[PDB]
């Protein structure tokens, strides 16, 4: 893998793969990475910053289950009491395991940035006229343990929301398909584009990923890291139609489901990308890249 | 047809696609004619147009 | 009425769970300038390192959290069961039933404070120069400590200061930062004061640790009234461990003895709603020195 | 008995390097082994053996500095 020989610069080990300390240098690039996407938010954009865990009732009812119930991290603790607790640890000292009394509290870690956002839209009943925009980011976990660094298991996203009419939603995808790409662009980055599916679960999770490929609800920014032939998404846009205007009853102005979608920026994924691109020595960076980014 | 009227009544949740049929209520129904029949989908004619109405469901089974 | 409830309105938005709340561009716009604040301060020869929000399983067992805070630890379980399986939990929840009694371990916690993954990190370094070894830390963490309260959160930011070396080094390293802390409390114009303290231990034994723990005064807190002056809410701790971490990941100081370690914790989440709470929520009626303090 | 009990104990749940055989009723435990969660174990020990709690008053340091101070605080008890 040729991103391995970046780790001694960017990260070190925390004894589980996928789940990195980051080091200064590699810290000092994602924020201003971060900073360049502020720099592109259009007009009329709310910004909300989600904790790394969410409601388990909210993501049950996205229907997360039905789509990534693999990849979900759910929180547990013990709840019992002090006899069940000490029981608990007592066996854990007497190498047994302490494990088995975990039982599931009311947070799963958040698998994407968005979910948050629809509730928190609904409770403010009707859409205006030309729909709402959103800023967020979490800190997301995906359960996918591997060794390369553009795969981990603790990620941030960033993502700009738009909830409104169809006509709203896929004037903002066709605007951040250009500027995502005016991004890369900027950053002195090689991707392409390409229609994609998400990694659906389970048999009805193939007709699933099939349908979304053919409908081109999904498109990625893919830059080759590991190679050219196995690209890496960086950034994607998914058009969701009206599943979450539906399944949380947000109303456009017309009184109808709303529609919803999303660009969305892998901030490690592209810090990766640009150490590997540029290298970790910043002053040697492009004068270009450099100014871009304020260095 | 008589093995259909009754999986897309239990699946479906209709009140296709201009009826209630919905994408995750389609995969439902996908999974439904893989149980009321013996046999499962190529990942070819594992689609939307594969259970666009009735008589398009029909006809895949077949073949 | 807690004093602080109002605060909501302008600082946070509901998820659904007590302690858990999404952040509104004036909360993050100002938990943003005390961190940068905070690194003003740092001292000279300090390695930051940023850790994510979960940390090793095992790493967190053979620190000893176990052993005390064992009703506060957040697990990461999931699904690891085959298709069938997974399917069939999803399945129970469409019925009515619960998903989650397929669910199993992982090797991951949530990390309860930020310093805990810095011990193995430095102990893989060999042994320490003379001075030791100082880190700036930050992570998201999180105790299982449902609240309703703004100060009392169950996923919260921490920032810390490490140092570890003789039990020189880490005495003269707290006292510095117990001075330089309370001068930078005063600068945002709080209202504190700092007394000794003792962690939350669990159960019996844990009644002990803490008797011990404040009578050998290893813990300082800086307490600020938020919800009243009778009860305050510690926003800083200054902790001394001796050679408890040291000991543990076989750290070696200069002279060749277990190290002893030490941390300076901000509690980003409280000092951000102290300020809100002693200011309020417009921060161009914030005090010019304070502004001036945090740069705005 | 109490004596040779305590003892037997600070053995059960002691974790020093030289055996309880080599150590004085007065001589002081932290002084020479006894660390913070070994003492903890051996309160716990303690009330093992025994079948006893502590008032918080005593639980701490002091209580468990000797066997001699152990004996007479669980006496004084
Ligand atoms: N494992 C990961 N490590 C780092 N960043 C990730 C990871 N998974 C997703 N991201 C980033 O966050 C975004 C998440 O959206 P999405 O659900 O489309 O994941 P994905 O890109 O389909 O997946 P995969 O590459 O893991 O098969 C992506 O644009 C990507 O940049
Ligand atoms: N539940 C919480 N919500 C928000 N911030 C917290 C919480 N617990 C701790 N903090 C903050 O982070 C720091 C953590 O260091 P520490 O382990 O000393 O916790 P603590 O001082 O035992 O707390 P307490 O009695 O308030 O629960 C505290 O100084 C505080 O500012
Ligand atoms: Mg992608
Ligand atoms: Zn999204
Ligand atoms: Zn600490």
């Amino acid at each position: 893998d040729p991103l391995d020989h970046l780790a001694d610069k960017l990260f070190h080990s925390m004894g589980s793969d996928g789940v990195y300390a980051r080091t200064a240098l590699y810290e000092s690039i994602v924020e201003r990475l971060a900073a360049l996407i502020t720099s592109h938010r259009e007009a009329g954009t709310e910004a909300l910053r989600f904790p790394p865990v969410m409601s388990r009732a909210q993501l049950e009812k996205s229907g997360y289950l039905k789509s990534f119930p693999n990849l979900l991290g759910c929180v547990c603790g013990l709840h019992g009491t002090e006899r069940e607790i000490n029981a608990a640890v007592s066996r854990f000292d007497a190498g047994g395991d302490w494990t088995t009394s975990l039982s599931p509290a009311d947070l799963v870690l958040s698998p994407a940035a968005c979910y948050p956002v629809y509730p928190i839209a609904a409770s403010r009943g009707p859409l205006p006229k030309g729909g709402l925009r959103f800023d967020v980011a979490a800190d997301c976990f995906r359960r996918e343990p591997s060794k390369h660094l553009d795969r981990l298991q603790s990620f941030r996203m960033r993502e700009y929301v738009c909830i409104g009419t169809p006509d709203d939603v896929s004037d903002f995808r066709e605007r951040w398909m250009v500027r995502a790409q005016a991004i890369a662009r900027d950053l002195g980055l090689t991707f392409r584009v390409d229609y994609a599916s998400d990694p659906f679960f389970g048999r009805a999770g193939k007709m699933l990923a099939n349908n979304q490929r053919d409908q081109q609800l999904k498109f990625e920014l893919l830059i080759p890291l590991r190679s050219e032939e196995q690209p890496t998404a960086c950034m994607s846009f998914n058009y969701h139609r009206e599943h979450f205007g539906t399944t949380w009853g947000i109303q456009d102005a017309n009184g109808e489901p709303a529609h919803t979608g999303c660009v969305a920026f892998g901030m490690d994924r592209l810090a990766v990308a640009m150490f590997h691109t540029h290298g970790t020595d910043l002053s040697a960076w492009p004068a270009k890249v450099r100014d871009i980014l304020g260095l | 047809n008589a093995t259909i009227r009754e999986i897309l009544a239990k699946f479906g949740q209709l009140p296709l696609y201009a009826a209630g049929l919905s994408s995750f209520a389609s995969v439902q129904l996908m999974l439904g004619i893989e149980e009321a029949f013996d046999i499962e989908f190529p990942d070819n004619l594992l689609n939307r147009k594969s259970f666009a109405s009735i008589k398009a469901i029909e006809d895949t089974v077949k073949l």
